[PDB]
């Protein structure tokens, strides 16, 4: 049906912009392979998994984020039941056929097209009623999927919180921010150091609240596009084709991808350090901790000591006045975490409480996060650069955050590639230049 | 240039009398000293109290002892300070300790005087570069 | 056509081939090279 | 005399650039 | 856009090739294992094998220090059992 | 005539051209290309540079390197039956003998390769302006491999034939060198890094204002072999370029020609750089700088900032790097910021 | 008047214009020029910086003692960090050029403004009928300053510690750089060479090819690029006979014969291979560095056979402790 009389080999899949049915297959199968990637290395890193071990320290990227919605995990994120563990990636790894089956039925054996074995199915690009439409179906089922988590934290169990009062546990949320003063303020937040937007969330509070916001804007927002057109505006400024919609949502997942690699990079809360790894500032403000709690017991006062700069040796004054810890470390006084805060004070880090409210757990968890901070080699080989091999490690932080910032990176090209390409097509010369009438050559010479 | 039994002949107790280990031995002290130690001790050193370090000097003149195979197990399940003077269980990982450690719950006896005859092992092989920091590297 | 065999191609080919698959093979067997 | 020598070239550079953009050769098609 | 040469492409299609280099290719392969394996290549370039870098006691390199006679030094070095 | 025969046989149109070149050529880069290779995967670089060196000991691609021969051999061509192998191959090998091997080949085979070039282009009746760009590699290979050492003591202090063996070679150059200061090498960049940019701004240019030849999308298939119109419009692609960066190519044989000064001129003046610090004749210092920053110990810049990551370079560098000064540098005397 | 503002969107629109000032363009210039203003005031006349927060200013401009060499615009101090630090954000202008004010508002506007002018590079293309992806060669480029600017200050976690404004500035970055990240030895960096010694390569390959076939309509003693005119009709040069030199210096199927294929190879290369250079810097921004083979190789007793990769790290040691002399109170470096 389709061959080289449409597109090259190396452009196959655009051979099918105009192929709903077979279409339809592709985007099946391929969410089946999603599912079964999911499904498979979540066996996978149970099956290497080991209980009485930190999962930073096993390579994982599944498990913990299994954890976080309060599954197998309990007191100090101490693992109970692997159970649920295999749960979900077993069920994950069935559904994957199922999908999987559908994908390569409706790409293989179903209607080429689907316009005319159903028109309720079939669809016209340019039919901005059914594109809005099929928008307005997704922008609902999103929208449930985000109740699902409000559900999951409320009812069925909650979330793992790392601010815990006795400690970090998983802890049943039964109080979501709904103020939307307070929940939409946060997109009002600066992206900088200190006011940190969307990644600055630091309780479960607001994830909830902010949760059972989208899911009933997004539901909302579902039902009006099921309802309606786009205006006049809406359509006198966009492009309307099977391409222009894709780079649409190409530059989308770009800008997501952006931010999700800030947020395991910078949040504590959503990406708890007892899963994954210490963050970065955590760990070179533990390493501040560390010696500041050894000296002090060596007899040193941290509160007069002098550094080489003479700026303070364990503690010193940030920008505002706060005291903060010393060293390089003046970069993190924007760090906040459980073992920490309780040090510090109104005007910051309290010289008393530094001087005898120490608590042993806190001094070896300094020294855990110390030892153990996002530095490592392409061939996992923890520390720095200059190390010699024996501690195989590389934060999952580091994982997650390099390797989402080259997709996302990747997919900004995507976007900019088939953006431009889609304003061509519209306009009709993305095949080259007419060689009768250039336009170029209608122009006046600036010269 | 081999890994003789000559080599892995160390002091087992502060009586002069030794004991020789095995290449199993050896392997598997080197593999738990990565599972449990190398996140601090990687290369004899120490990276949260650079002040004291793995040297079969610096063990000899601790207190107790720990220059030696029942010295070192020791430690391993009721850690001290240089002078012993003062028990550190609760901020150094150990036996008695391995609720707050849970690396050392698996760890049984065998795997303890593993770990000690790699710490005594290591030295006789790297030399100075066991001790030292960067500078050997 | 009626192609040859040997030619001054096939030489050329198999100074580079040769030698190549006889390194993979010496290669492939420090894999298991140990201490 | 240094820092003086220095802008003065610079200045030179970005002279030139001015000239080169909008005192160029027009550029004549065909019959050139 | 042609010369005297057999197409590659009808040769490596050709069950003749096949039937040729199922036996000579992995000859070769099978050839430079037994090199390696069999200690062979350790003589040929003088590589020390993994036992064979220092004496047991010594921890100095065996650094050639004059060109005319290295290859006598060398073979001293060979001496003290390294 | 038999010579006119030879020839004949020689500049046959066959798969792999051949030539008179060819009988320079294929010999010496076979054996270069097949030296490197050997001593890759089996020969190694601990008499030499006391340095595992060969997949046979255990190196990967990065880490494997057919290193130089020792400080102790000089400028020594290491010839297998010289006085030094005495005819004999392992040691030979064990000696470095491969490096002046591979070296000594590998730059005829680049003459060879030069003069097929010249050859080759003479016969199809083209212009030799393909020989004349391959000058700067050939500049770079003479500066760098053979000038350079030449200048050294000895072959031991040039570039070892290997990946990681070529990152040091970098570090030597910053730490001893201070090669990045050095106004020769800026125009290399310069070259090169602007040479990437002419390779890369005018393919976009070509692909992005071709004309419509073909119905297809795929504007591969659409272009004519066989010359005639432009297959681009080289009129809209003067008025683009005019217009966003203010100027603009509007002759194509000047153009290309520019492709081919900026990065061949470019390579040329990183060889001069090279040439200098044979003789140790580098850029490394200025001298009113220094001279205010003895008496002024509050005077700091970017250029105090590296050579002091220069002495750092050198000092820890040094003993391991050369085996044969006997470095021995004591824990005290080692140049040291705080804490680290 | 037709409409005020139909008639101002036109002008900006117009492909007219001696410069086309597009709808980026409306950004691109404003932007641009607040940075170059600024960058050329304080690269001559700006004060010593206290770029490590360590109350250690480093001076880098002409007027305090610098030349173009070694003059540079300081990065922001350290302790800022992250924090936005405009100028009314500070309790005058002293206190903004000693902490490296003038940084930020350089890196931030110029950034800015290269973005839109990749944005401009599609507008321009589009009012003229030609095909768009220009700007996406210039992304490369681009995504790179970023890296520089932007990417790697996020990443540790401060702007004293993105790449300075100057030559010298430069040279530091680097070196730093190779201590704590090893990125000669890592895959993408690797690749950036790659991409940029084959693009010099080929950028020397192609304009000598095509240079040497070229058609003769000039004298012995008339420069041979008269022979050309500007929109001409037909090709200057036989690309039939650059086809049939090339393919026989290396062999007849490993050339191009295809000027499309030809100068699409000609812009894919070095844009691929930059691109991954500038996810090199942008991935060791969060501390993946290269390959770390120290103490790889061992004997059969366990001694440390040393390999080049050794010889590399006693260098990048070197590095590692002696920058930033003062600024270090702790073993580690994590940060
Ligand atoms: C949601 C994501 C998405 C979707 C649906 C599409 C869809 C499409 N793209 Mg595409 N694209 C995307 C993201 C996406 N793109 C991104 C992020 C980029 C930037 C790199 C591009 C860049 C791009 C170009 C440059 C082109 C397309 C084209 C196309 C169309 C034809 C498909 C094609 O050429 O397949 C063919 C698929 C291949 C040849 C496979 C390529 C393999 C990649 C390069 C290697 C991946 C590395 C992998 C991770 C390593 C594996 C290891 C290996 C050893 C196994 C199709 C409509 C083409 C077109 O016609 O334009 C409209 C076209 O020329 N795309
Ligand atoms: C996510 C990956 C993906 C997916 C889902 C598709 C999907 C599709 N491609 Mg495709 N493609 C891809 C990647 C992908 N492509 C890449 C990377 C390239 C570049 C190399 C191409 C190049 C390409 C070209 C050139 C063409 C397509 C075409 C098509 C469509 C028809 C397929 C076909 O001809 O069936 C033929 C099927 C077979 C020959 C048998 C294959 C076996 C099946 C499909 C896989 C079985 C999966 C699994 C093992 C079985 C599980 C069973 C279990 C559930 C019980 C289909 C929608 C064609 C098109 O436009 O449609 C008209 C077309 O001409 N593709
Ligand atoms: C993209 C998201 C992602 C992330 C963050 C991780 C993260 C991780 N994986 Mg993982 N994985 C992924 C996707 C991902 N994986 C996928 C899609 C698969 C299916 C193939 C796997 C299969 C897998 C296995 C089987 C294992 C892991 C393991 C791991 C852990 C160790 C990392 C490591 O050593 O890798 C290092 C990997 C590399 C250095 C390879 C880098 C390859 C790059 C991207 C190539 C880029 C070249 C480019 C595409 C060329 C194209 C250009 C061309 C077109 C011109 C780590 C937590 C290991 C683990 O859990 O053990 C603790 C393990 O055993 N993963
Ligand atoms: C993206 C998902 C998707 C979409 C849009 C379609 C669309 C279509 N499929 Mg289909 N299919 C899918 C996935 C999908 N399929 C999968 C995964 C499989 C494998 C099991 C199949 C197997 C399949 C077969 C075997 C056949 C189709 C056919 C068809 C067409 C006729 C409609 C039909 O059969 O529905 C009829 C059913 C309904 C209208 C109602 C189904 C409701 C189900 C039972 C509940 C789903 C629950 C859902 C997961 C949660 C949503 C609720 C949430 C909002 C709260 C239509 C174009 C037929 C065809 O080719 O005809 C042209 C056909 O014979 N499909
Ligand atoms: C991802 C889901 C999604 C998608 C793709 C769309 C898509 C669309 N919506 Mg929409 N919508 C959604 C969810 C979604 N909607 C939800 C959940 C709601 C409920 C609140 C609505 C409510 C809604 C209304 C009320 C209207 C639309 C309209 C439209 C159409 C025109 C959009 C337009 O021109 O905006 C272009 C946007 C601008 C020109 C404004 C730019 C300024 C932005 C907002 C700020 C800068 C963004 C910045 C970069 C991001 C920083 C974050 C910020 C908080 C700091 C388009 C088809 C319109 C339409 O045609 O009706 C059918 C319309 O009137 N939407
Ligand atoms: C034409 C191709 C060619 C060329 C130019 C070279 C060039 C070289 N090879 Mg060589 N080589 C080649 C092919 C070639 N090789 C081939 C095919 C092989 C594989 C067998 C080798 C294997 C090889 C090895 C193993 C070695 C070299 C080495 C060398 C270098 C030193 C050799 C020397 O002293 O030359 C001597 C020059 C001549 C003999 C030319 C003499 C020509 C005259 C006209 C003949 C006169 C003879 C007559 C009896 C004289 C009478 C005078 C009377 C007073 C006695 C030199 C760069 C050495 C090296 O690299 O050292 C580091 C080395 O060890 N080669
Ligand atoms: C000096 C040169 C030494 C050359 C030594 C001989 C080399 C043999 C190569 C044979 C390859 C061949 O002919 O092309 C194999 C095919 C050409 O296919 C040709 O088709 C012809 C049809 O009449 C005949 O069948 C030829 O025999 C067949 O080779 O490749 C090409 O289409 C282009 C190849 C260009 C390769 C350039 C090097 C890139 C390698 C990629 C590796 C990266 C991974
Ligand atoms: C936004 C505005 C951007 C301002 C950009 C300023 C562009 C600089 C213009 C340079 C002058 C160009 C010129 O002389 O050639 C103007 C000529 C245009 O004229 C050419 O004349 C040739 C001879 O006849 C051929 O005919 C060409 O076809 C014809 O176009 O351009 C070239 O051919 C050279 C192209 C390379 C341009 C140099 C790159 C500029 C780099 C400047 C870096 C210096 C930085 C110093 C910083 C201190
Ligand atoms: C279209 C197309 C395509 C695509 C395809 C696809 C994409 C497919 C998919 C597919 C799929 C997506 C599949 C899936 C499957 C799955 C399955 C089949 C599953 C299974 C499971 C199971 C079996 C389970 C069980 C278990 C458990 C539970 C545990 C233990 C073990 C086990 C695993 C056993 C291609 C490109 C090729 C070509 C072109 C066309
Ligand atoms: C020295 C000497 C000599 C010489 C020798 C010879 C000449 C040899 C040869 C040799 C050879 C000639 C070898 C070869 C080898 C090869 C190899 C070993 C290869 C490998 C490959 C690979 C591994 C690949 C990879 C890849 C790539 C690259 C790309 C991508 C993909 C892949 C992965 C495939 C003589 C005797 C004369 C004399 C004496 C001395
Ligand atoms: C163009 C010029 C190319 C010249 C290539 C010459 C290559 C052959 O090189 C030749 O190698 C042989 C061994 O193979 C050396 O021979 C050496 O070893 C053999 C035994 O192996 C001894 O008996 C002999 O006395 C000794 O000289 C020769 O001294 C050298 O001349
Ligand atoms: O800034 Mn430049 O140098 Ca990245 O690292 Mn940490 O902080 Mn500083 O120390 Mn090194
Ligand atoms: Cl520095
Ligand atoms: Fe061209």
């Amino acid at each position: 049906d389709q061959e080289s009389s449409g597109f090259a080999w190396w452009a196959g899949n655009a051979r099918l912009i105009n192929l709903s049915g077979k279409l339809l297959g592709a985007h099946v199968a391929h969410a089946g392979l999603i599912v079964f990637w999911a499904g498979a290395m979540t066996l996978f890193e149970l099956a290497h998994f080991i209980p009485e071990k930190p999962m930073y320290e096993q390579g994982l990227i599944l498990i913990p984020h299994i954890a976080t919605l309060g599954w197998g995990v309990g007191p100090g994120g101490e693992v109970v039941d692997t159970f649920p563990f295999f749960v979900v990636g077993v069920v994950h790894l069935i559904s994957s056929a199922v999908l999987g089956f559908g994908g390569v039925y409706h790409a293989i054996r179903g209607p080429e097209t689907l316009e005319e074995y159903s028109s309720f199915f079939g669809y016209d690009w340019k039919d901005k009623n059914k594109m809005t439409t099929i928008l307005g179906f997704h922008l609902i089922v999103l929208g449930i999927g985000a109740l699902l988590l409000v559900a999951k934290a409320m009812f069925f169990g909650g979330l793992y919180d790392t601010w815990a009062p006795g400690g970090g546990d998983v802890r049943v949320i039964t109080n979501p921010t709904l103020d939307p003063r307070v929940i939409f303020g946060y997109l009002l937040k600066s992206p900088f150091g200190g006011e940190g937007w969307i990644v600055s969330v630091n309780n479960l509070e607001d994830v909830v609240g902010g949760h059972i916001w989208i899911g009933l804007i997004c539901i909302a927002g579902g039902i009006w596009h099921i309802l309606t057109t786009p205006f006049g505006w809406a359509r006198r400024a966009f492009i309307w084709s099977g391409e222009a919609y894709l780079s649409y949502s190409l530059g989308a997942l770009s800008m997501m991808g952006f931010i999700a690699t800030c947020f395991v990079w910078f949040n504590n809360t959503v990406y708890p350090s007892e899963f994954y790894g210490p963050t970065g500032p955590e760990a070179s403000q533990a390493q501040a901790m560390t010696f500041l709690i050894r000296d002090q017991k060596l007899g040193a006062n941290v509160g007069s000591a002098q550094g080489p700069t003479g700026l303070g040796k364990y503690l010193m004054r940030s920008p505002t006045g706060e005291i903060i810890f010393g060293g390089e470390t003046m970069r993190f006084w924007d760090f906040r975490g459980p073992w920490l805060e309780p040090l510090r004070g109104p005007n910051g880090l309290d010289l008393n409480k530094i001087k005898n409210d120490i608590q042993p757990w806190q001094e070896r968890r300094a020294a855990e996060y110390m030892t153990h901070a996002p530095l490592g080699s392409l061939n996992s080989v923890g520390g720095v650069a200059t190390e010699i091999n024996s501690v195989n490690f590389v934060s999952p932080r580091s994982w997650l955050a390099t390797s989402h910032f080259v997709l996302a990176f990747f997919f900004l090209v995507g976007h900019l590639w088939h953006a431009g390409r889609a304003r061509a097509a519209a306009a009709g010369f993305e095949k080259g230049i007419d060689r009768e009438s250039e336009p170029v050559l209608s122009m006046p010479s600036l010269d | 240039a081999e890994l003789t039994p000559e080599v892995l002949t160390v002091p087992l107790n502060s009586e002069g009398k030794t004991i020789t280990l095995t290449e199993k031995q050896y392997l598997e002290g080197k593999r738990l000293f990565q599972y449990a130690c190398a996140s601090c001790h990687v290369g004899g050193i120490t990276k949260t109290n650079p002040s004291l370090d793995l040297r079969t000097e610096t063990l000899a003149l601790a207190t107790p002892p720990r220059d030696n195979i029942e010295g070192l197990v020791d430690y391993m399940k009721n850690p001290t300070t240089y002078d012993g003077e003062q028990e550190i269980a609760e901020v150094h990982p150990s036996l008695r300790s391995a609720d707050i450690f849970p690396k050392m719950r698996n760890l049984t006896e065998k795997d303890l005087v593993a770990i000690a005859g790699h710490i005594l092992v290591e030295p006789k092989i790297l030399g100075d570069k066991w001790g030292g920091g960067k500078v050997y590297y | 056509v009626s192609y040859p065999i040997f030619t001054v191609r096939w030489v050329a080919v198999h100074t580079l081939a040769v030698p190549t698959i006889f390194f993979l093979g010496a290669i492939a067997a420090m894999q298991f090279i140990q201490r | 005399m240094e820092t003086i020598t220095y802008v003065f070239i610079f200045a030179c550079i970005i002279a030139l650039f001015f000239f080169a953009i909008f005192f160029r050769e027009p550029p004549r098609i065909t019959k050139k | 856009g042609t010369t005297g040469e057999r197409p590659f492409s009808d040769i490596i299609t050709s069950v003749r090739y096949w039937v040729i280099h199922s036996i000579t290719i992995p000859a070769l392969f099978i050839a430079g294992w037994l090199f390696v394996s069999t200690g062979l290549a350790y003589d040929v370039f003088g590589t020390p094998r993994p036992d064979s870098y220092y004496a047991q006691e010594q921890r100095s390199i065996p650094l050639v220090t004059d060109r005319f006679e290295a290859k006598q030094q060398v073979e001293t070095f060979l001496e003290q059992l390294k | 005539g038999w010579f006119d025969i030879l020839d004949d046989w020689l500049k046959r149109d066959r798969f792999v051209f051949v030539g008179w070149s060819g009988i320079l050529l294929f010999p010496c880069a076979y054996l270069a290309l097949g030296g490197w290779l050997t001593g890759t995967t089996f020969v190694t670089s601990w008499y030499t540079h006391g340095l595992a060196s060969s997949y046979l000991e255990g190196c990967n691609f990065l880490t494997v390197a057919v290193s130089t021969p020792a400080n102790s051999m000089g400028h020594s061509l290491l010839l297998l039956w010289g006085p030094e192998a005495q005819g004999d191959f392992t040691r030979w090998c064990q000696l470095g003998g491969l490096w002046t091997f591979i070296a000594l080949h590998g730059a005829f085979g680049l003459i060879g390769f030069m003069l097929r070039q010249f050859e080759i282009a003479r016969l199809v009746g083209v212009r030799p302006y393909n020989a004349i760009a391959f000058s700067a590699p050939i500049a770079v290979f003479v500066s760098v491999f053979l000038i350079y050492p030449l200048g050294q003591s000895s072959w031991f202090f040039a570039p070892s034939f290997g990946v990681a063996a070529i990152f040091r070679f970098l570090l030597f150059f910053q730490g001893f060198h201070n090669w990045t200061l050095n106004p020769f090498h800026m125009m290399g960049v310069a070259g090169v890094l602007g040479g990437a940019l002419l390779c890369a701004i005018h393919g976009a240019t070509v692909e992005n204002t071709l004309f419509q030849d073909g119905e297809g999308a795929s504007t591969f298939r659409a272009f004519n072999p066989t010359q005639a119109e432009e297959t681009y419009s080289m009129v809209t692609a003067n008025r683009f370029w005019s217009q966003i960066f203010g100027i603009a190519f509007s002759n194509k044989r000047w153009l290309h020609f520019f492709m081919l000064f900026v990065p061949v001129t470019g390579l040329w003046m990183s060889a001069i750089g090279v040439v200098g610090l044979a003789l140790n004749l580098r850029s490394y210092d200025f001298i009113s700088q220094e001279i205010r920053a003895a008496e002024d110990p509050e005077f700091e810049t970017f250029y105090t900032k590296n050579l002091l990551l220069n002495e750092g370079i050198r000092a820890w560098m040094a003993p391991q790097d050369q085996p044969h000064e006997n470095f021995v540098f004591p824990e005290e005397v080692l140049p040291r910021g705080n804490a680290l | 008047s037709a409409n005020l503002w139909e008639r101002f969107c036109n002008w900006v629109t117009s492909t007219d214009n001696r410069l086309y000032v597009g709808w980026f363009g409306v950004i691109m210039i404003p932007t641009l020029l607040a940075a170059t203003i600024c960058f050329v005031i304080a690269f001559i006349a700006a004060p010593p910086v206290d770029i490590d927060g360590i109350r250690e200013p480093v001076s880098g401009s002409l007027l305090y003692g610098n030349n173009i060499i070694t003059g540079a615009v300081v990065p922001s101090s350290n302790a800022i960090g992250l924090h936005f630090y405009p100028i009314w954000e500070a309790a005058s202008l002293d206190e903004w050029l000693y902490n490296g004010g003038p940084y930020q508002l350089i890196i931030f506007h110029f950034l800015l403004g290269a973005s839109c002018y990749m944005g401009r590079q599609w507008e321009l293309s589009y009012r003229l009928g030609m095909r768009p992806w220009i700007c996406v060669a210039y992304s490369a480029p681009l995504a790179s300053a970023f890296a520089v600017f932007l990417i790697y200050p996020i990443g540790q976690g401060s702007f004293s510690d993105g790449m300075p404004l100057g030559i010298s500035g430069t040279f530091n970055f680097m070196i730093v750089f190779q201590a704590e990240h090893n990125i000669l030895m890592h895959p993408f960096h690797q690749l950036g060479v790659a991409g940029v010694f084959g693009g010099a390569l080929f950028c020397a390959m192609h304009g000598s090819l095509v240079t040497s076939s070229l058609i003769r309509e000039t004298t012995e003693t008339e420069s041979a690029n008269y022979g050309y005119k500007f929109g001409q009709e037909e090709e200057t040069y036989n690309i039939v006979a650059a086809h049939g030199y090339f393919g026989r210096l290396i062999f007849q199927y490993a050339s191009f014969n295809n000027s499309r294929s030809l100068h699409f190879f000609l812009a894919a290369w070095p844009v691929v291979g930059v691109w991954f250079t500038a996810l090199g810097i942008s991935t060791m921004a969060f501390n993946l560095n290269g390959f770390n083979f120290n103490h790889s190789v061992i004997d059969a007793k366990g001694n440390v056979i040393n390999t080049w990769a050794d010889i590399i790290n006693r260098a990048n040691l070197g590095m590692e402790v002696m920058h930033e002399r003062n600024a270090h109170n702790f073993p580690l470096d994590l940060a």
